[PDB]
């Protein structure tokens, strides 16, 4: 019913097999390799704690497209926590937690405009004037009507 | 600590751009130069053209043409999203039915005609009108289908919302050797499969003549506006949508059987100059059921007006405050191969009017229903049977946005032949 699960930064998580197997690859790392602790080399423990909560809240499953409430409120979090659980979430290979903090990324985006976008994710315009120019051009097409 | 969306992998950035609108796309493209460059992946353009215009298209298809979806999207789906949908066409009387489609690297101007009269039960026949065609680095280009001497320059104007047009640069391909004679007769084989005569009534005879030559005046430039399929309800329904039906002489015409509360609608989708494209041509009172007695009641006509007059005048004292079936002898039916059994019968009227639409009025009659996608309408006032059959065709992008919109759709395009 228990096995340890081990952070990049040293901490120790005593989980539950069956809410641990949601990750794929830990459930590789358990079975295939053996190992008890498994030692999770780019998953700090902040994040491991929330990614633990999120798959305990998840355990049984049997989905949409549209964000349950509870996921959307777990995700009431700065942008790199949001980030660091999508690494987590690809590394850990949880299905349903990167389709979740993914959709929420992806709303983040819809409708905005350049600016916008760069000012919500603090991305620098590394265009030179010539680019820019071609960007522009290569999609004008969208403000066609 | 503080991660941006900047550093994650390409790969999980393509899965979250690969889910968003690509009317997203272009915006996350001028951001930076790392968006841009991901943006080059036609996976992601390949998913927005399925999820979005319901087209997959062939990579082998796309290697060899050298088009791309994100060339797709662009200039072929987005640039003409508006034409897309099911239409009727501005020909004086007459209407019609296009549906504007895609097909791998086109978009297809479907024309549906009704079978020859009076086959209500056989398919629909369908041909091109119009195309429009991407090919590798080039604007997509226009071209008409329509005659006989293959595709040919065209123009396409989106005039609004509902409406576009198309018009046609070299109509000499319209045009045969024999000349207009032959146009004619073609014509004829097409619509009717009948002889220059076989008829002889004049009166079909003539109909058919000015028709001909109403029509043929819109080489091809017409006008096209947006109609739809009626809404499927469970209950208050038993299953609406496109049929043809036998109009005397004027031959078989399209009508949008809707409902509408304890009430169905027979809209004109093709008409005639007697009752124009766009108007109610029957309708159901479903409220009002009529009883079937035995077959030689049946066959008597006079028991039969008795009986939906009484029905009408009830109807009107409110608006103040499968089993044996043959019709009544005297009421005519060009078909003849009318189903023998039938589920329900219900009063109702149809709409009649002199030439020009002139004058119209409400007479009574009876609906019949034979089966899930057949019924009839009994004129009495004309001594005549209407024989009505689904049309088995699909439609591309014909839904009602809602069901208030189907019913300002309705209102449009009512209006525009009142
Ligand atoms: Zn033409």
């Amino acid at each position: 019913a228990s096995i340890k699960l081990q952070s990049s930064d040293g901490e120790i998580f005593e989980v539950d097999v069956e809410i641990a197997k949601q990750s794929v690859t830990i459930k590789t790392m358990l079975e295939d390799l053996g190992m008890d602790p498994v030692p999770l080399p780019n998953v700090n423990a902040a994040i491991l704690k929330k990614v633990i909560q999120w798959c305990t809240h998840h355990k049984d499953d049997p989905g949409t497209d549209d964000i349950p409430v509870w996921d959307q409120e777990f995700l009431k979090v700065d942008q790199g926590t949001l980030f660091e659980l999508i690494l987590a979430a690809n590394y850990l290979d949880i299905k349903g937690l990167l389709d979740v903090t993914c959709k929420t990324v992806a709303n983040m985006i819809k409708g905005k405009t350049p600016e916008e976008i760069r000012k919500t994710f603090n991305i620098k315009n590394d265009f030179t004037e010539e680019e820019e120019a071609q960007v522009r051009k290569e999609n004008q097409w969208c403000e066609e009507k | 600590s503080g991660r941006s969306l900047l550093e994650l992998p390409p790969e999980l950035l393509v899965e979250i751009f690969a889910s968003l609108p690509g009317t997203d796309l272009p915006s996350l493209a001028q951001v930076c130069t790392k968006f841009r460059r991901i943006l080059h992946t036609d996976t992601i353009w390949r998913r927005r053209c399925r999820e979005e215009y319901g087209v997959c298209e062939n990579l082998r298809k796309l290697e060899i043409t050298g088009v791309s979806c994100r060339d797709v999207y662009a200039k072929l789906l987005h640039r003409y999203r508006h034409i897309l949908g099911l239409w009727q066409p501005d020909i004086g009387p007459y209407g019609g039915l296009l549906n504007v489609v895609v097909d791998g690297l086109f978009i297809i101007g479907w024309m549906y005609l009704p079978p020859h009269d009076p086959h209500v039960d056989d398919p629909m026949r369908f041909k091109p009108l119009f195309r429009i065609h991407l090919m590798e680095r080039k604007a997509a280009t226009v071209e008409c289908m329509y005659g006989h001497k293959g595709p040919h320059h065209g123009h396409i104007q989106i005039v609004k919302k509902d409406e576009f047009s198309t018009k046609c640069n070299q109509t000499d391909h319209h045009r045969m050797s024999g000349g207009r004679q032959e146009e004619f007769r073609t014509w004829l084989r097409e619509e009717w499969g009948r002889t220059l005569e076989d008829i002889f009534h004049e009166h079909m005879q003539e109909l058919i003549l000015m028709k001909f030559i109403y029509t043929s005046q819109y080489d091809n430039c017409l006008t096209y506006r947006r109609i739809y399929l009626p809404p499927s309800r469970p209950d208050d329904l038993i299953k609406p949508g496109l049929f043809k039906g036998t109009y005397g002489s004027h031959g078989l015409e399209i009508v949008m059987l809707s409902f509408h509360g304890r009430r169905a609608r027979g809209t004109k989708i093709t008409g005639d100059p007697n009752i124009p494209a766009g108007q109610q041509t029957v309708e159901i009172d479903l409220r009002h059921r009529i009883q079937l007695p035995d077959l030689e009641n049946q066959r008597n006509f006079n028991e039969l007006s008795r009986i939906v007059l009484e029905v009408r005048e009830r109807v009107r004292q409110e608006q103040q405050e499968g089993q044996p079936f043959v019709l009544p002898v005297g009421v005519s039916s060009r078909n003849e191969d009318y189903p023998r059994t039938c589920r329900m019968c219900f009063y109702g009227t149809g709409l009649i009017a002199g030439h020009g639409f002139t004058s119209p009025e409400r007479t009574p009659g009876v609906f019949i229903l034979f089966d899930e996608d057949r019924f009839g309408f009994v004129w009495l006032e004309l001594k005549s049977f209407s024989l009505y059959s689904r049309v088995q065709a699909t439609f591309r992008n014909a839904d009602a946005p809602s069901p208030q919109a189907f019913d300002e759709m309705l209102k449009n395009i009512q209006s525009l032949t009142s």
